[PDB]
């Protein structure tokens, strides 16, 4: 199983790269992306100063009256960065990097990888960053002994009274491990707006990075053992990483006047030509049931077609709303028109059903940008349906209410400064 | 219209002193009801490996007050009274000086019920 | 040779607490080992000590440096079961208090597991080690039979006003004044002995207050003991800063 | 079956062709395809008139808008007639309103009984006492200790009359031990079950002794379901200390405190993930096997179809009306997604027809036994499910009233899929066979009618077929183990009720004593509970008539 | 004439004329306690401004006061469990869910002015003009809904019930009142707004180890419990406010959440100690115990040492001169609890700082231990020994302003007789300053409603009423139950 990986402009990145070489547990760039997501955290200096001044800290609506501290954190953000780097870093000169992002309002704290190798999970980054910021505040701004709690909770929110830092001003790409729906789901717990914002709204970059996270979290959860390793790697290569440029070829050929039906025709034509499926039986009415000679390859083709169709539908409409219907109906009409199961064997189709329901009804969910791989609505597809959601959100034009800015302004501003995230396909290739 | 009082001996009364004390308080005018609270006096061990054994406490005696025999379950260490007039409160405090041989407290307020139950 | 001071305080209660903690108590009475075993009520007096496991001599032990360096107590070398002697001390000037009775136990006897409540002080140890500790506590001024006593169950009565004749209240009557002396006639679990144990006379109120460790407004009050208050303030202050910043 | 088909027809007659209240539906042809809509408004129900009057009166009394049917958009509720519901397998006629769990006392009492119940293992506590405390436990000592537990558990500061529904019982796999113990505290497996059922129960629990603990219902209502374990542990510790003459305070007794409190404590449910965070003893963690076992229909009946259907009815109610209808969702409710599977006998008619079909094709494979059962293959599942689904579709298309009754497609899809899965699990004795038949029924329904169900009813049914036989980590478990916390099943209605009945059928058709847990079958095998788990569907009907008296009511401590 | 024999010394509710037997204050036998917990449990706050932005953007609607009147009437119809869109369905009986309603309080003065005054919580009317000004400054010109779902639904369910039910009925009411489609993306955005983006829960969700969920007593921090109690809105005595918060918090935490406390709200011992403390602080620190933001003293170790030591010494003397509440068969842990509560409330009132109150609490505990040699049962001492060093630490798992502390705080996680004192201390930190709210103005205004069956102005008086069989709680099913 050898594919080519094509970047979002349709150019050739690397030729003949073996599929197994591209696995989460083997690829160096994917491992680096995982490590950076684990260690990097973002601090809102503006929010810290606002909470200190107004006492608005500890969650939604909370405000302590009469204990306001008036510190110019934003003005002295450079010295704060230097001291936070001094505190966080384990040894001098290691991988610890702290940058001041966007004119002092926010910080980027990337704790050293030693703090990751010397702990069970990624929360060391968040806790050490919050501790460093709190210590630097108390140090350089001369906070009284009895004002320490206020400076602490202007960074830590309500922790430990709450499980997470509710109302805090330090946060990372991944939520706390206590929020997982299962074993290994932590890497899947990244909302769609985060991936849309990180790649600066680039559809085949948001899709690539979201699929990288999804497949990392599915390898972690024992989803790729034996033949399933190949099963998932084929899907990742074909859908997420633009294997052999199929997705972008389909996008170009069905862009100007395409629909879901034309993309279905494109996928079935490419499958029949490449030999992935061939006519097994012909019914008396002339309908030709097809049989999948290469079952994981057919699943990969269905996933690539799903992503391409989401591109076409949500780019013709310029609304991230249509992603749920695209994911449902591409697979559904593919089953109807070929006689074969859709991508991930009805799993992607069912995830699209639930995700279209919950984004179109009174029962919760929300816009397509609040769904992640850990969501109970969308935790079912084995890495083939959330990439489409993230790509759709990146491909919206001001239609959503809970936009990328509203939910992930800090995340976008801070993590859009890493090249391994703005260009995930180039990194992986 | 009534006022109600407690007497708090500095030492938990023995049955004999409590025997005389409560006896003549019933002779005191202006008492609606009286209460005696204190530590309980079990007749059997009810805890520990020595459970279910006979205990015959020195303080558990049939006090003879007002021609009535009463089997103390307790060592009376708190007596709450009930008087419809304050001028008898002077009487009650006065009598506790003579025949309680040690220091005691004397407050006033709502003590027993002053409230319906059940 | 660091000469321990055991406590701050120049008042009488300071000296008494230093005595309780330091174990330099006055043997104010005497009680026989058979009588002590009977009152403990853990077994039949004059028997060998039951064991919960074989002796460490034959049981074999791992190559633990601590075991080789910490000589096991005689009550554990014979694998004696673990048993408890419990006391209830009155707040009305009784010669000891739960925390300081526990300090005595933990400073003066190896292999002890003192446990302090507001109305109890349980000493739990291998049966003959607890025998030793109970004998020391009963024979010395630390235990006033009128203002103290073994109590294994229903320990209510430490904060109750003393009996009208000056004995701490007891629901089960493990001891009472008999002919001017304290006679203990039940185990600490309040099922009777076959005998009567004489604990001497109850120390009078004045000398009881002289050899107390409770702080009271009647006797030496906590308010005027500027030394103890200063100690408490210093400890609390150090706790507060060093919680803020350990420096 | 013809008899069940007859009762289905009679239910349609009493529902549409007969008038209820003042909807003026008297007359008609239950095989007819036309009707005239009178548009009488919500005042045709009479009970709805009661609700309107009460809401208006409360609106004047309190001082804010409370309940005005005119704020229904368009026209008020009931532009087509308000026809009643009939509980499957019984003749009590119920109004739709009375089957909302808020309005049904028995419906509430079911969950208040599963929630407040716990079972604590007892061998380890006796073993610790014997070995490491010397106090040998003799059946007289157990009698005394259980007497102490039985009223201490109610609280003894709990009100003597406010906690009358708070008791503890024991059941043991040791036949000779349960003989001496005072029978007021013993659940006797040998005389509450048949010989073979009791044999399997004893074989599965071994020589072990267990306690069935039921804390007061008012305590369960006030707090959550995670208070049950702690209340039981505290009362167990108190009873051990106060019944075996043991001092509280020594270190060695703490080992017994652990052993008797929570070392062999089996919870009804377990923890849930973050979005639906909840603790033990909530419906999201209650397995399908555990619900199959809480229903004592297996213990008291030999008919496998009836057992599976009764489990389906109770299940839909617990998992749809309470769990998904209230906890995860709230609102008006989901009573009519649930009444489909335990009202009007469409599900019973389909399932009895499937029983007849299987017994005719597979030599009575759907009869009780374990050797006649056909091995589960794709051919058998395809055959049974498709025929079942085709018959159910033909019945909806042949009786327009049955189609109007399950007006929303979700009810029809649930009924068809439940019948197909129950039939497949009966024929094959494999719960996952019933699951795959369920999903094939959903596919046949979709392709036949061009519509399946609500927007997201097909989530676990598109994910359904492929995950039935997978052995991947988060996909696949035997059904008996599955539950509302299963990843596919966590958030959708109209399924989880039928899933439990599927697992019950796989073991009901074999004459099995229990589905997944014997401790639950025996724990709830006690006719002292205020709820009757032997037949739950008859219980919901009893509540809907205002003839069910629950526990946890505070009338004694409240002004009258 | 009669002679009574009893050994349980019936409790008299602090600052009241009601004496109740000790087994009438158990939450099983006290309906007022259960109703208090129900009101806290079933209550939620959802904002109207984010949904309004969604309607005005996605649909292009105009959100005027008349449309809000129509929508609020719709919602008050639909919240108790009634249908507003489609047909042939059940609806919860209006008799069993009559304790459910939705009101809006807004920091916009006008928008509150032209909205129907039956669905509006008027900040200016309910609060003093200073407190009202503080609240309006805190919340801004934003509208909020105060949703209270039925008592029966919350009893048959957990505390996670509330946000779900409220969001479903809010979405349905939007759909009915604003003539938008039953299913479309705008409906999802409203649901996501109500469920998460603009929801204020009474409590947060607890970690896995504590086998319980959101909006339970363990998630209800001390600031929220201070804001729920409405004495700071009704009275100006800075000590009475703290004492009321202590009395309600002791019940809600110790009796319900942890399953004694009674003394804190009975016999007027802690009240007497606190009033003496206030007098002492006024005498020595130039009347810093009075209301005001300037008359408070900077919180330092010397000030807290003086106040806490004096309070503890006074409490010890009062116990040793007239115990009258000892001799209870169960020890004297309540003595330590009362002394620490008095010391902490005094320190908070004098300094206006909650952690100073905590330091006073722990210092009083230590003075107790050293003066008497008792501290309590086996438990109890854990929290104090720890927490004395956790008051001012700014480490991650230790250290939080008290206002943001709660029963899920690590030290406070398991032991009784402490958390009510902390809630009272957090309340007193701000009550002496005359502040409108402790940590959350939305909770402070949400519970300034008189339709509650429970009076949150006098919580202890409510317990007293409940103990004498004169409290009528909601959630009774007598309509459906047979007679
Ligand atoms: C607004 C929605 C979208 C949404 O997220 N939920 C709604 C409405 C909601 C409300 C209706 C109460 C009200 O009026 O306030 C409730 C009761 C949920 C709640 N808040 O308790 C509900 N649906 Ni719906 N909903 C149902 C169903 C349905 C079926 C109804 C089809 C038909 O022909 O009537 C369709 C979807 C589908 O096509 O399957 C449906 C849609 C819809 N459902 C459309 C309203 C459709 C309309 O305008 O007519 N429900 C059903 O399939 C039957 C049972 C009924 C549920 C009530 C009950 O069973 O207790 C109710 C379940
Ligand atoms: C999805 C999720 O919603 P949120 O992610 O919270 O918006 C979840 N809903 C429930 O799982 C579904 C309840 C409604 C079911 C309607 C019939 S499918 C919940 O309440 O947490
Ligand atoms: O209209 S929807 O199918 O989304 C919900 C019906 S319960």
């Amino acid at each position: 199983d050898t594919v080519d990986i094509y970047d979002d402009r349709g150019k050739l990145l690397e030729s003949n790269v073996d599929i197994m070489s591209l696995a989460p547990t083997r690829n160096a760039a994917i491992k680096k992306i995982i490590l950076d997501t684990k260690r990097s955290v973002a601090v809102s200096l503006a929010g810290i100063q606002g909470a200190l001044a107004s006492g608005k800290m500890g969650g939604k609506g909370r405000q302590i009256l009469g204990r306001g501290l008036n510190y110019d954190l934003v003005g002295n953000a450079d010295a704060i960065a230097e001291n936070v780097k001094n505190l966080v870093q384990v040894d001098e000169g290691d991988d610890t990097s702290v940058k001041v992002i966007k004119g002092g309002k926010s910080l980027l704290i990337q704790a050293p990888s030693s703090r990751i190798a010397a702990g069970a999970d990624y929360m060391s980054a968040t806790t050490v960053g919050a501790a460093a910021v709190t210590q630097t505040i108390i140090d350089m701004f001369g906070t009284d002994m009895y004002d320490a709690p206020i400076a602490k909770s202007a960074v830590w929110g309500s922790y430990p009274q709450t499980m997470d830092l509710m109302g805090g001003n330090v946060q990372g790409v991944l939520s706390i491990p206590q929020n997982n729906e299962g074993l290994g789901f932590s890497l899947r717990n990244i909302m769609a707006n985060h991936i849309a914002a990180i790649t600066s709204r680039g559809a085949m970059n948001a899709a690539a990075l979201s699929s990288i996270y999804e497949q990392s979290g599915i390898f972690e959860m024992g989803g790729a053992v034996g033949m399933f390793e190949r099963h998932q790697l084929l899907g990742l290569a074909c859908q997420g990483l633009n294997a052999n440029n199929v997705v972008y070829d389909i996008v170009k050929e069905n862009g100007k006047d395409g629909t879901i039906g034309t993309v279905i025709e494109s996928i079935v034509g490419r499958a029949v030509e490449d030999g992935v499926i061939s006519v097994d039986k012909t019914a008396p009415s002339g309908y030709k049931f097809y049989k999948a000679n290469d079952v994981p390859m057919w699943n990969a083709y269905a996933a690539a077609g799903t992503l391409a169709a989401t591109f076409v539908n949500c780019g013709a409409g310029r609304a991230a709303q249509n992603v749920s219907s695209t994911l449902l109906y591409f697979n559904d009409i593919l089953e109807k028109e070929t006689g074969l199961p859709g991508c991930d064997y009805g799993k992607v189709q069912g995830v699209a059903v639930g995700f279209s329901f919950f984004s179109h009804s009174i029962y919760g969910g929300g816009g397509p940008g609040v769904f992640n791989g850990n969501h109970v609505v969308t935790r079912h597809s084995r890495g083939f349906a959330i990439p489409c959601v993230c790509a759709a959100v990146a491909l919206d034009a001001g239609t959503q209410m809970f936009t990328i800015e509203s939910t992930s302004g800090l995340i976008g501003d801070v993590f859009g400064s890493i090249e391994e995230f703005r260009q995930p396909i180039k990194a992986v290739a | 219209d009534s006022i109600q009082i407690e007497i708090f001996p500095s030492r938990i009364l023995s049955p004999e002193t409590a025997q005389k004390l409560i006896s003549e308080l019933y002779q005191v005018d202006g008492i609606i009801r009286v209460m005696v609270q204190g530590p309980r006096l079990p007749e059997r061990v009810s805890a520990g490996p020595g459970t279910g054994e006979k205990v015959e406490h020195p303080l558990r005696k049939p006090i003879q007050i007002g021609d009535q025999v009463i089997e103390l379950k307790i060592s009376v260490g708190r007596i709450r009274l009930e008087i419809e007039n304050a001028e008898t409160k002077e009487k009650v405090r006065s009598v506790c000086d003579k025949m309680l041989p040690f220091s005691f407290e004397f407050r006033e307020g709502h003590f027993l019920r002053r409230k319906p139950t059940v | 040779a660091y000469e321990a001071q055991y406590y701050p305080g120049a008042t009488s209660v300071g000296a008494n607490r230093r005595k309780h903690m330091s174990g330099k108590l006055e043997k104010l009475r005497e009680i026989s080992d058979e009588d002590l075993t009977a009152v403990l009520g853990h077994r039949a007096p004059g028997s060998d000590y039951p064991s919960t496991h074989p002796p460490l001599a034959e049981m074999g032990e791992p190559a633990c440096s601590i075991r080789e360096a910490v000589a096991a107590t005689p009550g554990a070398a014979a694998g004696d079961r673990v048993r408890y002697v419990q006391f209830a001390d009155s707040m009305y000037n009784a010669p000891a208090t739960p925390y300081f009775r526990s300090y005595f136990a933990a400073i003066n006897f190896r292999g002890v597991d003192p446990g302090t409540l507001s109305g109890r002080q349980i000493v739990e140890a291998r049966e003959r080690d607890m025998e030793q500790c109970a004998k020391v506590q009963m024979e010395t001024e630390m235990t006033d039979p009128a203002l103290a006593g073994m109590r294994g169950a229903t320990v209510h009565g430490h904060s109750v006003r003393l009996q009208e004749d000056g004995v701490m209240f007891d629901m089960l009557d493990r001891r009472r004044l008999e002919g001017g002396v304290i006679i203990m006639d039940k185990d600490q679990v309040a099922i009777p002995l076959d005998r009567k144990v004489n604990l001497g006379k109850p120390m009078s109120s004045e000398e009881a207050a002289k050899r107390t460790t409770i702080y009271r407004v009647d006797n030496v009050a906590f308010r005027d003991d500027a030394e103890v208050i200063e100690w408490v303030h210093r400890v609390f202050d150090q706790r507060t800063s060093y919680g803020f910043q350990p420096k | 079956a013809a008899d069940i088909f007859a009762k289905f027809k009679k239910s349609m007659e009493v529902k549409f062709t007969q008038e209820y209240g003042s909807n003026k539906q008297a007359g008609g042809d239950i095989t007819g395809k036309t009707e005239k809509f009178l548009r009488l408004g919500p005042e045709q129900d009479a009970r709805k008139q009661e609700m309107i009057k009460a809401g208006k009166e409360i609106a004047e009394k309190r001082g804010i808008a409370f309940y005005n049917p005119m704020m229904h958009m368009g026209a008020p509720l009931g532009q087509r007639a308000i026809t009643p519901y009939t509980i499957s397998g019984t003749d009590i006629v119920a109004e739709p309103d009375d089957l909302h769990y808020v309005n049904n006392a028995a419906m509430q009492q079911m969950w208040d009984d599963i929630r407040r119940t716990c079972i604590v293992g007892l061998d380890m506590a006796h073993e610790t006492l014997e070995k490491r405390l010397g106090k040998e436990v003799t059946p007289e000592t157990i009698n005394h200790y259980l007497e102490t537990l039985n009223h201490a558990m109610p609280g003894a500061e709990t009100h003597p009359a406010l906690v009358d529904d708070c008791y503890v019982k024991i059941f043991t796999g040791d036949d000779e031990l349960a003989d001496e113990i005072d029978k007021q505290y013993v659940i006797n497996v040998n005389k509450m079950f048949s010989e073979e059922q009791a044999a399997q129960i004893k074989a599965s629990i071994g020589k072990t002794t267990w306690q069935a603990i039921h804390i007061p219902t008012i305590v369960s209502r006030t707090t959550d379901g995670a208070q049950t374990s702690r209340w039981a542990a505290m009362q167990i510790g108190m009873s051990f200390i106060s019944a075996y003459a043991m001092c509280a305070g020594e270190a060695a007794v703490a080992d017994l405190s652990f052993a008797a409190k929570h070392a062999a404590l089996v919870s009804m449910g377990e923890m849930l993930p973050a979005r639906r965070a909840r603790g033990p003893n909530e419906p999201g963690g209650l397995s399908f096997g555990h619900l199959s076992d809480i229903v004592q229909t297996s213990r008291v009946s030999k008919d496998p179809a009836k057992i599976a259907l009764e489990v389906v009815g109770a299940g839909c109610m617990l998992y749809d009306q309470i769990w998904l209808g209230s906890y995860m969702s709230g609102g008006v409710g989901f009573t009519q997604y649930a009444t489909a599977a335990y009202t009007d006998d469409i599900l019973d008619n389909n399932t009895y027809y499937d029983v007849d079909y299987i017994n005719d094709k597979y030599n009575g494979a759907a009869n009780l036994g374990t050797d006649n059962k056909v091995k589960a293959t794709l051919d058998v599942v395809k055959d049974i499910a498709t025929e079942s689904t085709l018959y159910g579709i033909e019945t909806y298309e042949k009786f327009p009233t049955a189609l109007e009754d399950h007006f929303g497609g979700s009810q029809r899809a649930t009924v068809l899929a439940a019948a197909s899965g129950v039939a497949c699990a009966l024929a094959t004795g494999n719960a996952n066979a019933g699951l795959s038949g369920w999903y094939l029924s959903m596919y046949v329904h979709k392709e036949a009618w061009g519509r399946l169900g609500f927007f997201g009813f097909d989530l676990q049914d598109q994910c359904g077929a492929t995950n039935v036989l997978s052995y991947q980590g988060d996909e696949g478990l035997p059904d008996e183990l599955r539950g509302p916390n299963y990843p596919n099943y966590a958030m959708n209605v109209g399924h989880q009720g039928g899933y439990a009945g599927i697992a019950q059928a796989a073991h009901s058709g074999r004459g099995d004593a229990f589905t997944v847990n014997p401790l639950l079958k025996v724990c709830f095998a006690d006719e002292l509970m205020p709820f009757n788990f032997a037949e739950p569907r008859r219980e919901f009907g009893r509540g809907a008539i205002r003839e069910f008296m629950p526990a946890g009511e505070r009338s004694l401590v409240i002004p009258a």
